[PDB]
RNA sequence: ACUCUGGUUUCUCUUCAGAUCGCAUAAAUCUUUCGCACUAAAGAUUUCCGUGGAGAGGAACAACUCUGAGUCCAAUUUUUUGAGGCCUUGCUUUGGCAAGGCUA
């Protein structure tokens, strides 16, 4: 067995990658549940930026801490889904449309 | 060798080369047939019982063995 | 027995029957630098002896950092004993009493408490970091306490996964670590029989995160189990050093066959491990099953789906198995309680081995007189009752057996400190669950209930109605000195008794805690550092006393000294105006005070050896060299009392009548000190004329002692008094770029950098510097914040140095809330300390 | 698959008190120091009883493994993990 | 697989070696083999007749060895 | 052993040119064979199969042994049996009387 | 450290008057001049003579090949 | 080394879940606290976005990889022999047993 392969240096660098890049399997998340900049404002306030930027950093951190602190356990319940109930009745039907068409339909319906 | 794993924990009397009788609880055995017998007693002939305990006998002197008592609790 | 316990690989009946055979017991303490891997090892072993207790996939179950603050801080704070039955390489089982000790430099007292009741030491060293500050300190402490020393080079995976060194350079790094340890041991010890080398089995290599632990013998045994026909013991003797394998001749030579030939350790041990780790972390999907087939490991399908770290742990666990190399090390090179009893009695027993009780204790015979020594006190979570913990050096302790408990002041003539108590229960201590037992023979560690009432720090438990000539074991000699001082006071003065009770309880918990009540009614706690006092106050406010306690600003303890000889020879007379003493004070020679405190010299020596030592070491004539009366406030205080009274001027026989009182007066005077009620250090007191009243009714008792104390004070005050700061020794590890930032942080706090140097084989640097203790509060936080957390420092007390200013100078004006310039720091340190103590605002320099 | 359980049990007996009966009918009771895969026993502090019944004291003894009839082990070894 | 029996503690050591046919032999050990066949320096016969007979350099089959005792302290 | 080859038929070359070929003779030519065994007993019969251990199976055998009184040799008949190899002293093909 | 098989080797080098006991036969000893051994310590003895202890009749056997399973201990002269 | 389970995917239904049930983080109501309540904190309840576990039913293709289970050793150290024969005493269950002395 050779000491190192062509994917040994890269495979070690994955040990220290930030989550989820240190994983090799996992459960899919919703698109809106992934904050892409949450680890940006958790860093130190950047010196040299104008005062508005630093105040924005601190204000983001404030709501982050409040969310983490005021967090409450998700209550136990019984699975009841609205859209399954809608499809069960005879008043609704299913199809597959372009997103833009559905956006236009929702706009007109709300109007 | 299942023919003796079936006999484990059974109260076994083994006959020795010199005529010695060893009654005790069969615990373990190996390929050379060295026997592990716990709370073992030896019966010699004039009747007399000498309580010994945990005996590891070499396969050399072991001759013949027989179940005498069911496994205890 | 009869206690619901986690199921073990062994059975507790075997454990109980092992305790009787003192040749199968190993009393081991795990020690090392901070965060050097000492705790997984315990679970890394608990798991292997507890099928159901496993470590979480994403979180390590410390299982011995059982405390709250231990679990959040992730820092070892208190020693946790573990008693497990561990199999050997040959399949034999031994009972192991393991002391998991904290690695933080502030909590060294827990390490000494563990060292007292242990026969051997397993020093843990990070493979990447190397030998750090606490590793050297613990090596010194262990070889001084006469303990067998072994080394476990933990975290070897960092050489592979983090640093990615070539296997040969990893071998160089390991050899360099071993050589550094050997050099330290030879520095602190004279006899050679403590050579550490993996050829002797002294050194183990391990990576607790990935369940790797092997000596040379255990790896050779892996080879032998795979290929039957090799003798692993002789194989292991060729697996280290500059010995190369020649595959053509199938023999190991001291010369490398041709070129590009690797040493035996690299070829047979380091390269396979490198390849295993590389395969697991790089080719888990491609070429892992094939290599696992080659090694004979078969992993199930859902097992191959694990993340890389759990998969590596699992693969290495399958390949290596149990930690038999560690047990081999500790069985071969750590004495059993029966064999190690004699040095233990020689060192830690006041009666000496020669004593009749000393002999029976040195036999470690469990049918002899009871002699149990307790050094740790563990509090139940309710915080009301404590449980003493210690080893039974002789006899056998029973549950319900009345016992005689001896304190630390108990002597064979002052038998008032002893107290009869009744043992309630006995637990074989494991990290989390206590296994209750009915009796504990000699050579074992036992948790005792019912003897906690009359003991503060340590005790010796014997039997009533026998063992009349039973003395005590020496109180623990700690590595450091408690210097950082804080004052406490309840918010509501009504609940003062509650805070006093809490103070007693914390004094019981922390071995080196010193709680005292000053003259001004001020309660003072002495600690080693900021973390130490933080955790002490956390326990005090939340665990033992449920009241609110105010905390004063941290301050240090000072010492008083002189810098020349007294101008005019002082004199002081008794109120009878008959007895008169004349003394002068001069500074001691350089390096003599340290000799005195470190017991290089003892007044227990005959006058001949004292005289010859002083003559050959500090240019003292025989007259003065044999003239020593006392040795400072204690038996080893840094001050000396010398009589220069001529035989013609004063009759020496009459002087002998007042020698025994002048000694006491001088000891008390040095204990208090005239400046700010602090200890006197590095001062030599010479008596010049001692006029003695012939009538014994005039001298002796309460007339000559105060005169001696007053003359000591006055003689001290003529020669220019100075204050002394405690100086801290800081070691900082930081990357190359942050070294300048470390310099900048140090420069602001009167810091003086001694040396910076690279860490061989690591990308970091070590900066060693000296900082005044008082100019050190928040230094760790300043360093870790200015460097964005990339620099970390541990500080430990080193020595005493003179404050720049002159304490006795009224010309200096100090404002209440401004930092003072160095030219007059001493004046502030003196007057503010006097105000804190409640004394007058200034001294009255006089005769 | 290679080394039998009884040899392992004998390995466990090291350090305890053991009584040894060789084919010459000689009984050796003493502290078992070491044992090998074969019954070669290095054992100490021997109270030795001959066939006639004479008792002697002999501090160091090394018995060839081929020449042991049986070995009586201490009862606490009945709790060895290897006997489960 | 024939591991050498552990007699290094009994090296250079005066020993009494009893035999199969009630014979007994004394001398100092100088080496062995995995079959424990035993070499003796300054060997003394001292048969059951009660008279000690000295030989010197001798080598014994291990198959007839019953029991090995170190007369001198090891 | 210097010959660890799997296709090992040297044991029957022992049964053709070696000392054990004597009993293979009685296997092929079927003559009465006399056996002297360790209990001071003698066995006469016909051998059918055996191996390197010299343990063999016989048929229609007469065994005689003497008992002291003073030594009188008794005889008992056994139809078919099997002797362990190590329990023998000598093996004899009965001589040609003609 | 000195290895039995090698001792047979020098015994055949010296052609010493090697005497060998017998397994369990205390009465009968054999003397002779050794020539060779093997991995099983079977020996060839040139001028061999049986020695008893009760009759003590020295009977010459010529050259012999005493089995290694029967030897007990080799003595010189 | 020969045979018998277990599959995976998808849709629906039922129950439990204080587990970062969710590596994310809304809204409403009530109470308390001080300001003087988007620019504010605490406690509690509720609703929403949407989960895991188990169980049940439906329907689409894989069926023995995996998880299991049932299915070459005669020469010292053990299993390819130092075995058997003679003498005395106590008791003979008159077969001989027990110990010792022997010969091989
Ligand atoms: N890379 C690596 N990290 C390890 C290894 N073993 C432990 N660690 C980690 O290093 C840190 C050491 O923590 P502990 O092992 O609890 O520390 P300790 O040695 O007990 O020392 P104290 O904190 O003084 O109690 C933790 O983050 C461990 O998870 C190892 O083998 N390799």
């Amino acid at each position: 067995t050779p000491l190192y392969t062509d994917n040994t240096a890269n495979g070690i660098a994955l040990l220290w990658a930030p989550r989820p890049f240190n994983l090799r399997s996992g459960r899919t998340r919703r698109a809106l549940d992934i904050p892409l900049v949450k680890n940006w404002y958790r860093e130190h306030c950047p010196a040299g930026q104008p005062v508005k930027v630093r105040v924005s950093y601190q204000k983001l951190l404030k709501y982050y801490v409040l969310n983490a602190l005021k967090h409450r356990p998700p209550k136990a319940q019984k699975k009841r889904y609205l859209f399954r109930s809608f499809k069960a009745t005879k008043f609704f039907q299913s199809t597959k449309l372009d997103w833009v068409e559905v956006g236009l339909q929702v706009c007109r319906q709300g109007y | 060798s299942s023919k003796m794993l079936q006999h484990i924990d059974y109260r076994m009397r083994c006959i020795l080369q010199d005529g010695r009788i060893f009654i005790g609880t069969f615990k373990a055995f190996d390929k050379h047939m060295n026997l592990i017998l716990c709370d073992c007693d030896e019966f010699r002939k004039r009747e007399e019982k000498r309580v010994l305990g945990l005996v590891l006998l070499r396969g050399e002197n072991l001759v013949s063995m027989t179940v005498e008592g069911p496994p205890p609790k | 027995m009869e206690q619901t316990l986690p199921v073990t690989v062994y059975e507790m009946d075997f454990l109980a029957d092992l305790m009787d055979n003192s040749e199968l017991i190993r009393n081991v303490t795990l020690c090392g630098h901070l965060h050097h891997g000492k705790t997984c090892f315990v679970d890394c072993l608990i798991e292997q002896t507890h099928p159901e207790i496993r470590k979480r996939y994403d979180q390590d179950l410390c299982y011995t950092d059982i405390l709250f603050t231990e679990q959040e801080r992730g820092v070892g704070i208190k020693s946790t004993p573990v008693t497990v039955v561990l199999p050997d390489t040959k399949g034999k089982s031994y009972l192991f009493n393991i002391m998991d000790t904290p690695g933080h430099v502030n909590f060294s007292d827990e390490v000494t408490a563990g060292l007292r009741i242990s026969d051997g030491v397993v020093l843990f060293i990070d493979a990447a970091e190397g030998v750090m500050l606490n590793t050297e300190r613990l090596i010194k402490h262990a070889v001084q306490e006469r303990l067998a020393v072994t080394v476990c080079i933990n975290k070897i995976d960092r050489l592979i996964l983090e640093l990615k060194l070539p296997p040969t350079d990893a071998y160089y790094k390991l050899r360099h670590i071993v050589d550094e340890v050997n050099g330290l041991i030879s520095m602190y010890s004279t006899d050679e029989n403590l050579i550490l080398s993996p050829l002797l089995g002294n050194v183990c290599f391990s990576s607790s995160q990935y369940s790797i632990c092997f000596t040379l013998g255990s790896f050779a045994k892996i080879y032998a189990d795979t290929f039957g026909d090799i003798n692993y013991q002789e194989f292991a003797k060729r697996l280290w050093g500059d010995i190369y394998f020649n595959p053509k001749t199938r023999k190991f030579t001291k010369k490398a066959p041709t070129s590009s030939s690797q040493r035996s350790f690299v070829e047979f041990i380091l390269e396979p491990l490198y390849k295993i780790l590389a395969q697991v972390v790089g080719d888990v999907d491609t070429s892992l099953p094939r290599t696992l087939d080659e090694l004979g490991i078969h992993l199930t399908k859902e097992e191959l789906k694990l993340n890389i770290r759990p998969l590596l742990r699992l693969v290495c666990k399958k390949f290596f198995g149990e930690f038999t190399g560690f047990v081999d090390m500790c069985v071969q090179h750590i004495p059993s309680p029966k064999v190690g009893a004699k040095p233990k009695i020689e060192h830690t027993y006041t009666g000496g081995v020669d004593s009749d009780l000393g002999e029976a204790m040195s036999d470690c015979d469990p049918d002899g007189p009871l002699m149990c020594h307790t050094t740790k006190m563990y509090s139940t979570d309710d915080g009301v009752q404590f449980h003493a913990f210690g080893r039974v050096l002789s006899g056998t302790i029973h549950a319900g057996q009345p016992v005689k408990v001896l304190g630390e002041n108990y002597t064979l003539e002052d038998e008032e400190d002893s107290q009869i108590c009744t043992v309630g229960r006995l637990w074989i201590s494991v990290a989390r669950y206590h296994i209750e037992v009915n009796r504990v023979p000699a050579g074992n560690w036992v948790l005792i209930e019912g003897v906690d009432q009359p003991i503060v720090k340590t005790a010796t438990i014997t039997e009533p109605r026998g063992n009349e000539e039973a003395q005590i074991f020496r109180p623990l000699k700690f590595n450091t000195t408690s210097v950082i001082k804080i004052a406490v006071e309840p918010v509501n003065p009504s609940e003062l008794p509650k805070m006093l009770d809490g103070l007693r309880k914390v004094n019981k918990s922390y071995p080196s805690l010193t709680t005292k009540v000053e003259e001004s009614g001020e309660h003072v706690i002495l600690g080693t550092g900021e973390l130490y006092l933080d955790c002490v106050m956390h326990d005090l406010r939340k665990m033992y006393s449920e009241i609110d306690i105010k905390v004063a600003d941290p301050v240090v303890t000072f010492c008083e000294t002189v810098v020349e000889t007294s101008s005019l020879k002082c004199f002081a007379e008794t109120p009878n105006k008959k007895n008169k003493i004349t003394m002068i004070a001069e500074p001691l020679e350089k390096g003599l005070a340290e000799d005195i405190e470190n017991e290089v010299v003892q007044i227990t020596w005959n006058r001949k050896k004292l005289g010859e030592f002083f003559q050959t070491k500090y240019d003292w004539d025989l007259l003065a060299a044999r003239s020593i009366w006392a040795f400072g406030p204690d038996a080893t205080g840094p001050n000396i009392l010398v009589d220069d009274t001529l035989p013609s001027e004063v009759d020496k026989a009459l002087l002998g009548s007042v020698k025994d009182s002048i000694v006491q007066g001088f000891q008390w005077g040095t204990r208090e000190g005239p400046l700010c009620d602090e200890l006197i250090r590095n001062v030599k007191f010479k008596i010049l004329d001692a006029v003695v009243a012939q009538e014994p009714l005039h001298r002796g008792g309460g007339q000559i002692i105060p005169t001696a104390r007053r003359v000591v004070y006055s003689a001290f005050l003529m020669a220019t008094p100075r204050l002394m700061e405690p100086y801290y020794f800081v070691e900082v590890q930081a990357p190359a770029d942050c070294v300048s930032a470390v310099y900048t942080v140090l420069a602001r706090r009167r810091g003086h950098v001694t040396q910076d140097a690279p860490i061989p084989g690591s990308p970091l640097y070590t900066i060693k510097a000296f900082i005044p203790a008082i100019d050190s509060f928040g230094f760790e936080t300043d360093l870790r914040t200015h460097t964005q957390g990339q620099a970390f420092s541990l500080s430990v007390f080193h020595h005493w140095q003179i404050v720049p200013g002159d304490p006795l100078d009224k010309s200096i004006v100090i404002r209440p809330l401004e930092p003072q310039p160095a030219p007059h720091l001493a004046r502030e340190f003196m007057i503010k300390t006097r105000r804190r103590k409640g004394l007058s605002e200034d001294v009255s320099i006089s005769k | 698959m290679s080394i039998g359980v009884p040899i392992k049990v004998l390995h466990e007996a090291e350090g305890h008190i053991v009584t040894c009966e060789t084919n010459t009918g000689e009984v050796y009771r003493g502290k078992l120091i070491e044992a090998e895969d074969n019954m070669n026993c290095q054992m100490s502090n021997i109270t030795v009883t001959y066939r006639d019944g004479r008792v002697a004291q002999l501090e160091q003894v090394y018995i060839r493994g081929s020449k042991i009839r049986f070995l009586i082990l201490p009862d606490m070894l009945k709790n060895a993990p290897m006997l489960k | 697989k024939a591991h050498p029996p552990e007699l290094k503690k009994f090296m250079d050591k005066k020993l009494s070696l009893k035999l199969n046919g009630g014979r007994h032999v004394q001398g100092i050990l100088r080496g062995f083999d995995p079959f424990m066949n035993l070499v003796i320096d300054e060997c003394v016969e001292m048969a059951t007749s009660g008279q000690q007979n000295n030989i010197g350099m001798v080598v014994i089959r291990g198959n007839s060895i019953i029991m090995l005792e170190a007369l001198e302290r090891v | 052993e210097m010959t660890p080859e799997e296709l090992q038929k040297r044991e029957e070359e022992e049964f053709n040119t070696g000392p054990l070929s004597v009993l293979t003779q009685s296997v092929k030519n079927n003559t009465q064979v006399l056996i002297n065994c360790r209990n001071n007993k003698k066995l006469l019969g016909r051998v059918k199969a055996f191996d390197r251990h010299c343990n063999m199976v016989l048929e229609n055998v007469k065994e005689m042994w003497t008992e002291v009184s003073k030594p009188v040799n008794k005889d008992r008949y056994i139809s078919k049996m099997f002797l362990r190899g190590d329990s023998v002293i000598v093996v004899l093909r009965n001589p040609l009387i003609a | 450290m000195v290895q039995p098989i090698n001792l047979i080797f020098r015994y055949l080098q010296n052609r010493s008057r090697i005497q060998v006991w017998l397994y369990e036969q205390v009465n009968m000893r054999i003397e002779g001049c050794i020539i060779g051994f093997d991995e099983y310590m079977n020996l060839v003895l040139d001028d061999a003579e049986e020695i008893h202890s009760k009759t003590k009749s020295r009977k010459q056997l010529g050259r012999i090949m005493l089995k290694g399973d029967n030897i007990t201990l080799l003595q010189s002269v």
